[PDB]
RNA sequence: AGCGAAUGAACUUUAAAUAUGUAAGAAGCCCUUGUUACUUAACUGAACGUGGGCAUUCGAAUGUAUCGACACUAGUGGGCCAUUUUUGGUAAGCAGAACUGGCGAUGCGGGAUGAACCGAA
RNA sequence: GGGACCGAGGACCGCGCUCUGCAAGGAUGCUGGCGUAAUGGUCACCAGCGACCCGUCUUGAAACACGGACCAAGGAGUCAA
């Protein structure tokens, strides 16, 4: 219960966290640039013929 | 080309110890999405400069909205298409309230008149027409007539495609 | 969280056993600290120490066909209208419609 | 050059001698010393055919021959970690031992004071 | 918890018993240190808090 | 026996996850964005992206 | 790409695309010392080992529905077509080489039809 | 909120929760008609869609070629050293 509770407030805080980083870059004139993806889900969707 | 959007994209070569706070280019290019945007980007930084997505960061993408897209404007395209005899030059006027539509109009018009793809067309220049005299193209030029108004000849009524078998013929009028 | 959750199996003894006790977690990756489903769901989003063994327990995804199709011609790339190669966040409207 | 059998060649094959060339297929190649003699040398090498690997032994003269490198990162590796993990046990903390892939960059940011973007058409007019 | 995360730690029989089992696995996932088959390395995880509580990584007072 | 999708059965994910039920009581789905006076977009800022 | 670096495909700081050879620790070590008819001016080196440790990430990733050795037994030992790379020639055909894929032992959906097409076993 | 297909197991045990028991380790409760060709089955025919005539031989494969009027009975890797 407690686990799930701290995972919660990771993940909101997380979001904001990016949001805020994103704003405070654009007003003090520079670019925020984002953290590029650590996870990838890959679908496979095409035969294995040839 | 879909409903394209304006993006600004703005990318550069990864730092390095030789070359810190690299040269920081900037495109606009109209895509179906984030992700095109990003390829059109580095296909077109390619041709220009050697920065590849290998060596290259993307730093921003931004979409460009439309100041008024309730005015109606007159805009004018410079492009070049590639034929089978080769590379050419065209400027083309388009009567639209955005500048995404008329880079729409204008992908439907190079491939109904001259086959041109997606993949053939460079778009140079789109310039908003400020003043009447600046439209050269006489099917604008009719269109921003004084006191223009015409009739709707021969309008066949909208009928539902399920009313198989109507009781009277439908008339052409209104 | 749906992935795990509605389609979410695990290796068990070279078994394919459904993730429905918070027990059967912790018999197979509860020394690595992961005791119920939220550590599972965790550890694959933020990318813990403990992803190469949390992401090899869980049994490939055996997802359904896309509801309301793929394309008109989905063996082109994403950059060209196709559906083959890298879309940063649309692989989300492509789970949903799998799920 | 002295080479002694097991060790580890390359096989370059130089347009200047005729005599003793291997195959183009042996050309860029790249196996273990099995026999010298006074001017030729048998290298083993390994061929693929379907799945499997065939071993072949051809004879290499010295012109084409040289020693390689590729151990040689091993045992660059194997005495740096050595020396990092009696250093670690001297002072007592622990240290990353293995080498790991490159990572996805993480988030900085980037000012626009003295490096204002340059705005670039899709062909170049000057 | 606002040093080193360490969500929290099953109590399980007793307490403190295998409560500090659970804590050198926490900290030695939050740390990095795990096994071929990732076991996590709870003796160096604890040898990395006794140095931290040393060197006053973490505060406390009687 | 059957699988039961703690997606569709309510007694599935809080034998699972027993923070669904706080999670639905406290709304925290439906949080509201901090407070604060939100400050106008930079003059520079409006320039760049209108630049061609 | 540059020659506001030098020099001039045969130029280079750097470096594509595309496939390709080899190596990545427990069989490696490191520290102490036993043998040898090999070797060295020599308790010097080369091979095999004894005693301690690196056994918890033990020295990239990913996977692993096991892998190796010996003995024995049956059917096999023909090619056709296509992509890409390459060699030679003709008015045009075409002929050779390497990899890979399809068919031969394969049903199903599609291309009106069907050895060589697309989708998919 | 509106539909479709399915009800697999057979005393209790488990994981849980909205609590005089629950939707929580697989369907029960109430009701109607009939209780016989009614459901079900087997043939014959029509209808919609699908569908080369078998074997042998050659070959990368087809194509050609050979055997085939029909039925009953007999008919071919056995024994010994």
């Amino acid at each position: 219960f407690k686990r799930a509770e701290k995972y919660v407030k990771e993940y909101r805080e997380q979001e904001r966290e990016k949001i805020r980083l994103a704003r405070i870059a654009k007003q003090q004139g520079s670019f925020h640039i984002p953290a590029e993806a650590k996870l990838v889900f890959v679908i496979r969707i095409k035969g294995i013929n040839k | 080309m879909g409903r394209l959007q304006e993006y600004q994209v703005i990318g550069r070569h990864l730092p390095t110890e030789a070359n810190p706070n690299p040269a920081l280019y900037r495109m606009r290019i109209f895509a179906p999405n984030e992700v095109v945007a990003k390829s059109r980007f580095w296909y077109f930084l390619r041709g220009l400069k050697k920065v590849k997505k290998a060596t290259g960061e993307i730093v921003s993408v931004n979409v460009i909205s439309e100041k008024h897209p309730l005015k109606v404007k007159n805009f004018g395209i410079w492009l070049r298409y590639d034929s089978r005899s080769g590379t050419h030059n065209m400027y083309k006027e388009y009567r639209e309230t955005s500048r995404v539509a008329a880079v729409e109009a204008m992908y439907a018009d190079m491939a109904a008149r001259h086959r041109a793809r997606f993949r053939s067309i460079h778009i140079l220049k789109v310039v908003e027409l400020e003043k009447t005299e600046d439209v050269k193209r006489p099917y604008i030029k009719q269109l921003v007539a004084k006191n223009l108004s015409f009739p709707l000849p021969h309008r066949v009524p909208k009928i539902s495609t399920k009313k198989i078998f109507s009781a009277k013929r439908p008339s052409t009028f209104s | 969280r749906e992935l795990i959750y509605k389609r979410g199996y695990g290796k068990v003894n070279g078994q394919r056993i459904p993730l429905t006790d918070n027990a059967i977690i912790e018999e197979n990756l509860g020394k690595y600290g992961i005791i119920c489903i939220e550590d599972l769901i965790h550890e694959i989003f933020t990318v813990g120490p403990n992803f190469k063994q949390a992401a090899n327990f869980l049994w490939p995804f055996k997802l359904s066909n896309p509801n309301g199709g793929f394309r008109p011609r989905k063996f082109k790339h994403f950059i060209e209208g196709g559906d083959l190669g890298n879309r940063e966040e649309h692989i989300n409207a492509l789970i949903r419609a799998m799920n | 050059r002295t080479y002694r059998v097991g060790d580890i060649v390359d096989i370059k094959v130089n347009g200047a001698v005729q005599k003793g060339m291997p195959h183009k297929f042996y050309h860029g190649k790249t196996g273990v010393v099995y026999n010298v003699t006074k001017s030729a040398v048998g290298v083993i090498v390994y061929k693929r055919v379907k799945h499997r690997y065939i071993e072949k032994r051809i004879n290499v003269r010295i012109e084409h021959v040289k020693p390689s490198r590729s151990r040689e990162d091993f045992l660059r590796r194997v005495k740096e970690n050595a020396e990092l993990k009696k250093k670690a046990k001297a002072e007592g903390v622990p240290v990353q031992l293995k080498r790991q892939p490159a990572m996805p960059r993480e988030a900085h940011t980037v000012s626009i004071a003295d490096n204002k973007p340059v705005t670039l058409a899709p062909v170049a007019y000057e | 918890m606002q040093v080193y995360d360490i969500p929290p730690l099953l109590k399980d029989p007793s307490q403190g018993g295998d409560a500090t089992m659970d804590f050198l696995v926490q900290v030695a996932r939050k740390r990095g240190r795990l096994g071929r088959g990732g076991v996590p390395n709870i003796q160096a995880a604890a040898m990395t808090v006794v140095t931290d509580w040393r060197d006053g990584r973490i505060q406390g007072w009687t | 026996v059957q699988k039961k999708n703690p997606l569709r059965n309510k007694q599935i994910m809080l034998r699972l996850n027993p923070y669904a039920s706080t999670f639905a009581k406290e709304k925290l789905g439906e949080v509201k964005a901090e407070e604060g006076k939100p400050p106008k977009v930079p003059a520079s800022f409006k320039e760049l992206l209108h630049e061609a």
